[PDB]
RNA sequence: ACAAUGGAUUCUGGUAUGUUCUAGCGCUUG
């Protein structure tokens, strides 16, 4: 099924993994030092 | 002694059946009938 | 060991049973057909039948279940057509009058 | 095929015969643990001056389709 | 006469896919059954068991 | 040791009880390495 | 008319083998114990062994003769009819049956 | 754009219904290459069915259709019901 | 008896549910009949069961609480079985039972059609004729409205794509589609069958009928033609509502005005009293008879179309594997079902108003009324019943009695059905909705009064034409007890309230009408506005859909169709918002299910992670455009005193929150008011 | 003469699934 529901994450995306997190697991990306606050799989 | 069963909705084996096998008697009452004399008897005294 | 065979004969299906302190057996039938029997002889001495309903099925004439009360003089019973039926030993008959079925065992049923 | 009735149900004379295995379910844990035991302006106009064992053509199926029609 | 004849060949077919993969699965097996078979004979009679 | 009961020496489990794939996953192998609830809690309560 | 009960056809059953051993018995007149082991507790009983061939072959030839009589009729009834469409055996098999109910 | 029933579709159709009954319609349309499933339902329904009657109306039935014609002026549906005829055939 | 016999008896059962599913009645010849005994009682207890958990399934869905995405779907196939087979047993009731008009009633029932009809002199509408001098407009029009579906959908099926390539070819060759549409008309009188379609929305279940596009065309054509005709005949009378001149809301302020206007209304100087009366006409599309409608077309119509009508709705109709013919009812979904509805509407509103009042009403035929006006004060003083309209079938009648006149009509009513407990008060309907003092109070001498009302209207009309029950009707009595005059419009609840019975004259916020009389150009009294409950749980029901059907849906697609449901409610409902406390809640509530949508679709509920920037912020930046309707302080006063009287605002409780403040504007200031 | 403030996240997602993958010789005959 074909999504740009993609490019509306993207485009708010820093306010999407924000760091102001109630709770959510930090996690870092595999090669970049992007951290990841819980798991959004489409981010 | 039981018929065997020929459905209209399946047929898993998907034998063919002849056409009867997978497919009243009253009549009206006098209402219908007064009905349509009562109208026409009113229709033709508002024709006159 | 067999104590005795009763003489149910062309009832088809029976769905329940009871017994009473007074030796009475009763018998539901699919076919509404409830019959009363001589617990210590096998004695069909009753047999009625049921009326549904205002409105229902003829299959729906037939008893499930049944029970005695605790004093055995009531028979509660419930049926397909989604009804309970109690059922009264009637006061004031006598053996005259009241003498139920005539008791009359035959040669040709082989039950005894 | 592959898709059918069933002839007989599974019976539990397989079961008995299997050695148990003694997991501890969440429902079979201690709970209820004591037994309790028993002691003018008229003339102008024209006119002038209980239950059925069927649930298709019962009154609250009736009411019902009326209502939840519309 | 090409419509009856794909409609004439619809009608005769009542199987299904589960049926015909396994009719074809059953054809490959008794056929790897007879050349494994066949390919004991063969060295039977080059005396090799 | 009961990650490699399992037969699951592709997850690594690092000293700071986190459990990684060390490898892409085929789906055999993803159902396989699914662990329960008990499992991670378990592992949850180490790490913490 | 109507069909015949089990109990009655297994004596007729009964009746026809006691006919074909009277003619074997005047086909055969034509032409010319019990030991009770104690300690076992098994008894033992001593018959011909022709009778007992004669019992073994009549069996084999009476399962023949119906295997036969069978197969003869799977080979006429399907080269009977053929006017009602069918798809396979079983599609002509079921819709004859169909013609037998009415 | 709307086609006419040749006697190749008819035989068709008729083996179809025969293999899968009456109330697969879209089932039967595809063996049909050009026929929608609403077309060959009526079409079973108004035309090929063999409980339908496509003789001649006796001396009785045309007094008897003059007459539910005024009781039911015109209701062509339900005087088919009465006449157990096909209503095309009735009108 | 084997596993072989056991296997073939347990497929007639299972062919025997599906025929009581299809309503097909279920004979196999042969059958034993001890068997066939034994089958048909499991059925209907499997019937039972299957019927049981319909009904217990939807009162879940109304409650709202928990229905799976599957288990709306499935109770949506189990309902339209049961509506329809309900339907077929209704059909072969007036089969067998004859038609239920007497021909006493129907010979009544004309005699008075045509009585009006020689009244205004109405002459009939003829065929349309080869040379039409309005015939290619007529024409474009019809066709354009059968266009209008498909310039919003995308894909389409077989039917659709057939029914595109018929209107264009109608576009092409406009004389020769015209020529086919007048042939159908005189020689077609057998048609294709109708399927029905059900439609949930959660609080009933509605049906849609889809005809063939080519008989769709031609039904289009008559209906655009005899709309025209009758309006140029002037057929339909001012109380006939839609009027196609006003706009439903604008129905509801002229009716309101025109009960100001009208003289004398509010004084209950005298023991004069008003009662407005409010019922639906019960299955009015449903007990149409067609013998009669047929006898009842030739009046109006030329000969041939009234044929054409008659004869097109009856058809089959047909459902996934059941059929029926329908011998007796009206078909709604035809394109000229309207003209049926309205035009069988005028027979119900003449023996309802009788032949002398509704000439009162509608006024001569040369000079006709507005829709609240009389030809003078004398004519108006006349005969009690001051108001009429009828919108679909709702019924709507305005009443004025002197104490003389009410004392009369409740006594006879008291003769005929008297009341020693006088229990009159328990039976008896209002508007829960409004406060306790603020609705009409059940004072025994209006209660009696307005059953009286009612019990004289209810026998005017037969119970063959039409079902009027005191449980549907609404009745409301304005006196000196009452100074509260309650009705319900479109979707507006309304309490009238004169100035002079105001006990003190406050200001209000724009919810309130304030009625002018025309005389003195002074507001007299003031109409107070709440959305009817009924609507609030219809809007609450769209919301439900748009979630219901969006699975996977994108993100903007679903904030496209919040704006254009919650657009729909505001721009229909503008004034009556604002009183109304539920409809608050059930825009708090849908919006946040709609933000919470967005936030399923991200794995991540929290709230800090959905600034309000994120919703609201125009498509043109990137945001989803959301339109904001819920970040407003609802205002909270005292429930257990709030039933009793108006408490006015005292408290206001939160709309929507957030970590970050933003007063977000909201649409209500955007649209201006309807007053 | 008003101090009233709910949320929060993991798991179940078109290549599934299935088969075969004998190097290292079991005594005699062939």
């Amino acid at each position: 099924s074909q999504i740009p529901n993609r490019r509306f994450t993207l485009w708010w995306s820093p306010t999407i993994n924000r760091a102001n997190v109630y709770v959510g697991f930090l996690v870092q990306l595999d090669l970049t030092g992007i951290f990841l606050h819980g798991k959004i799989p489409t981010l | 002694k039981i018929p065997a069963a020929v459905s209209n909705w399946k047929n898993p084996n998907g034998y063919t059946v002849a056409l009867e096998r997978r497919v009243e008697n009253n009549t009206i009452n006098d209402g219908f009938m007064k009905l349509s004399e009562a109208l026409e008897n009113a229709d033709k005294k508002a024709r006159q | 060991s067999l104590l005795t065979n009763f003489e149910s004969e062309k009832t088809g299906i029976i769905n329940t049973l009871s017994i009473n302190q007074d030796d009475v057996l009763f018998a539901g039938g699919d076919n509404g057909v409830l019959s009363f029997y001589d617990y210590k002889s096998g004695h069909k001495y009753q047999s009625l039948a049921t009326r549904e309903m205002v409105g229902s099925l003829e299959g729906e004439r037939s008893v499930l279940c049944s029970t005695f009360d605790k004093t055995g003089l009531r028979l509660i019973t419930g049926e397909a057509d989604k009804s309970i039926k109690i059922w009264k030993q009637d006061e004031t008959a006598t053996k005259e009058s009241e003498p139920g079925l005539a008791w009359n065992p035959n040669l040709s049923a082989k039950r005894f | 095929t592959s898709h059918r009735p069933q002839l007989e149900a599974r019976s539990g004379a397989k079961a008995a015969a299997y050695t148990p295995t003694g997991i501890e379910h969440a429902r079979l844990l201690p709970g209820h643990t004591t037994l309790k035991y028993r002691k003018s302006w008229r003339k102008g106009t024209a006119f002038g001056r209980g239950y059925i064992n069927d649930m298709t053509k019962s009154e609250y199926h009736q009411e019902f389709l009326h209502k939840h029609v519309r | 006469k090409e419509m009856l004849a794909e409609a004439r060949a619809r009608l005769l077919n009542t199987q299904g896919k589960k049926a015909t993969r396994k009719i074809r699965e059953r054809m490959l097996e008794e056929s790897k059954r007879i050349a494994e078979l066949q390919k004991r004979r063969e060295l039977k009679q080059a005396g090799i068991n | 040791l009961l990650i490699h009961r399992k037969g699951l020496t592709y997850l690594h489990l690092d000293y700071n009880f986190n459990l990684k794939p060390t490898k892409t996953l085929t789906t055999k192998e993803r159902k396989k390495s699914r662990l329960g609830n008990s499992f991670h809690l378990m592992r949850e309560l180490l790490k913490m | 008319r109507g069909g015949i009960s089990y109990d009655q056809l297994a004596k007729l059953s009964y009746e026809k083998t006691l006919r074909n051993l009277a003619t074997q018995t005047q086909n055969s007149s034509k032409q010319d114990k019990v030991q009770k082991d104690t300690k076992t507790g098994k008894i033992t009983i001593a018959d011909d062994d022709k009778l007992v061939n004669k019992l073994a072959v009549s069996l084999q030839s009476e399962s023949k003769k119906r295997y036969e009589a069978r197969k003869r009729q799977m080979q006429n009834a399907k080269t009977l009819y053929g006017v009602e469409s069918f798809i396979n055996d079983k599609n002509k098999q079921f819709n004859e049956k169909l013609s037998r109910e009415s | 754009k709307g086609g006419v029933w040749t006697n190749v579709e008819d035989q068709i159709l008729k083996a179809a219904v025969q293999k899968y009954g009456t109330h697969q319609w879209s089932k039967v349309a595809s063996l049909l290459q050009k026929k929608t499933a609403r077309q060959s339902e009526l079409r079973w329904n108004e035309y090929l069915n063999p409980k339908l009657n496509f003789t001649e109306f006796s001396k009785e039935e045309d007094a008897q259709l003059l007459d539910l014609a005024r009781e039911l002026p015109n209701q062509w549906r339900t005087i088919a019901d009465m006449m157990a005829r096909p209503a095309q055939v009735c009108v | 008896i084997r596993q072989k016999k056991a296997r073939t008896i347990l497929q007639h059962l299972s062919e025997a549910w599906r025929c009581w599913k299809a309503n097909i009645p279920w004979d196999v010849p042969g059958m034993p009949a001890p068997i066939k005994k034994i089958i048909e009682r499991y059925i209907k207890s499997k019937a039972d069961a299957w019927v049981s958990a319909a009904h217990y399934n939807r009162e879940r869905i109304k409650r709202g609480a928990h229905v799976e995405k599957t288990m709306v779907k499935k109770n949506l196939g189990r309902l339209t079985r049961l509506w329809i087979k309900n339907e077929q047993e209704r059909q072969r009731q007036i089969q067998k039972n004859g038609p239920e008009i007497t021909p006493e009633e129907a010979t009544t029932i004309f005699s008075v059609m045509v009585e009006w009809l020689e009244s205004r002199s109405f002459s009939p509408i003829p065929f349309p004729p080869l040379t039409y001098k309005n015939d290619t407009k007529i024409l474009v029009l019809a066709l354009e409205d059968l266009k209008d579906v498909y310039a919003s959908k995308v894909r389409l099926n077989a039917s659709e794509r057939e029914e595109l390539a018929l209107i264009e070819e109608a576009y092409d060759n406009p004389h020769d589609t015209l020529n086919r549409i007048k042939k159908y008309l005189l020689t077609q009188r057998v048609f294709k069958p109708v399927d029905i379609t059900m439609m949930e929305n959660y609080q009933n279940i509605s049906p849609v009928y889809s005809v063939d596009p080519l008989e769709k065309i031609t039904d289009a054509y008559l209906d655009q033609y005899l709309w025209y005709e009758a309006d140029q005949r002037k057929l339909f009378p001012n109380w006939i509502k839609p009027s196609d001149s006003e706009i439903p809301p604008l129905l509801v302020y002229k009716w309101t005005q025109g009960i100001n206007n009208l003289s004398e209304i509010w004084d209950v100087s005298r023991g004069q009293s008003a009662v407005l009366l409010e019922t639906t006409l019960g299955e009015m599309a449903e007990k149409i008879d067609f013998t009669l409608l047929n006898r009842l077309l030739r009046l109006i119509v030329d000969p041939n179309i009234a044929d054409y009508i008659t004869a097109k709705n009856n058809v089959v109709i047909n459902f996934k594997d059941m059929s029926h013919v329908n011998k007796y009812g009206l078909i709604r979904g035809l394109k000229f079902a309207s003209f049926i509805f309205q035009y069988y509407g005028l027979v119900i509103d003449l023996l309802l108003l009788g032949q002398e009042r509704a000439t009162d009403l509608a006024g001569p035929a040369n000079n006709p009324n507005e829709f609240m006006q009389f030809k003078s004060k004398e004519v108006e003083k006349a005969h009690p019943i001051r108001l009429y309209t009828r919108y679909l079938d709702r019924i709507y009648m305005l009443f004025h009695f002197e104490e003389d006149e009410g004392e009369e009509l409740t006594d006879e009513y008291l003769a005929e059905n008297p009341d020693p407990n006088f229990e009159n008060s328990i039976g008896y309907n209002n508007r829960k909705c409004w406060p306790k003092d603020s609705r009409m109070r059940l004072i025994r001498q209006d209660v009696n009064l307005g059953r009286a009302v009612f019990w004289e209207i209810q026998s005017r009309v037969p119970t063959s034409l039409t079902s009027i029950k005191w449980e549907n009707a609404f009745v409301s009595v304005y006196s000196k007890n009452n100074p509260n005059l309650l009705f319900s419009m479109c979707g507006f609840e309304v309490r009238i309230l004169p100035r002079q019975r105001m006990e003190e004259v406050v200001s209000n916020d724009e919810g309130v009408w304030d009625l002018v009389d025309e005389r003195t150009k002074q507001r007299t009294a003031k109409a107070y506005l709440k959305v009817s409950e009924e609507e609030i749980k219809k809007f609450d029901s769209r919301i439900r859909g748009i979630l219901m059907a969006s699975g996977s849906t994108t993100f903007t697609k679903v904030a496209a169709k919040w704006n254009t449901s919650l657009i729909s409610l505001f721009t229909y409902f503008r004034e009556a918002i604002v009183a109304t406390e539920p409809l608050l809640d059930i825009l708090v509530k849908g919006e946040t299910r709609i933000q919470n949508r967005v936030k399923l679709g991200l794995n991540s509920k929290m709230p800090t992670r959905f600034p309000p920037a994120v919703f609201y912020t125009p498509k043109e930046l990137g945001g989803l455009g959301m339109i904001s309707a819920s970040h407003i302080l609802i205002p909270a006063s005292d429930l257990s005193w709030s039933k009793q009287t108006d408490t006015g605002i005292t408290h206001f409780r939160a709309g929507m929150t957030h970590e970050d403040e933003k007063l977000i504007p909201t649409i209500f200031r955007y649209i201006t008011t309807w007053e």
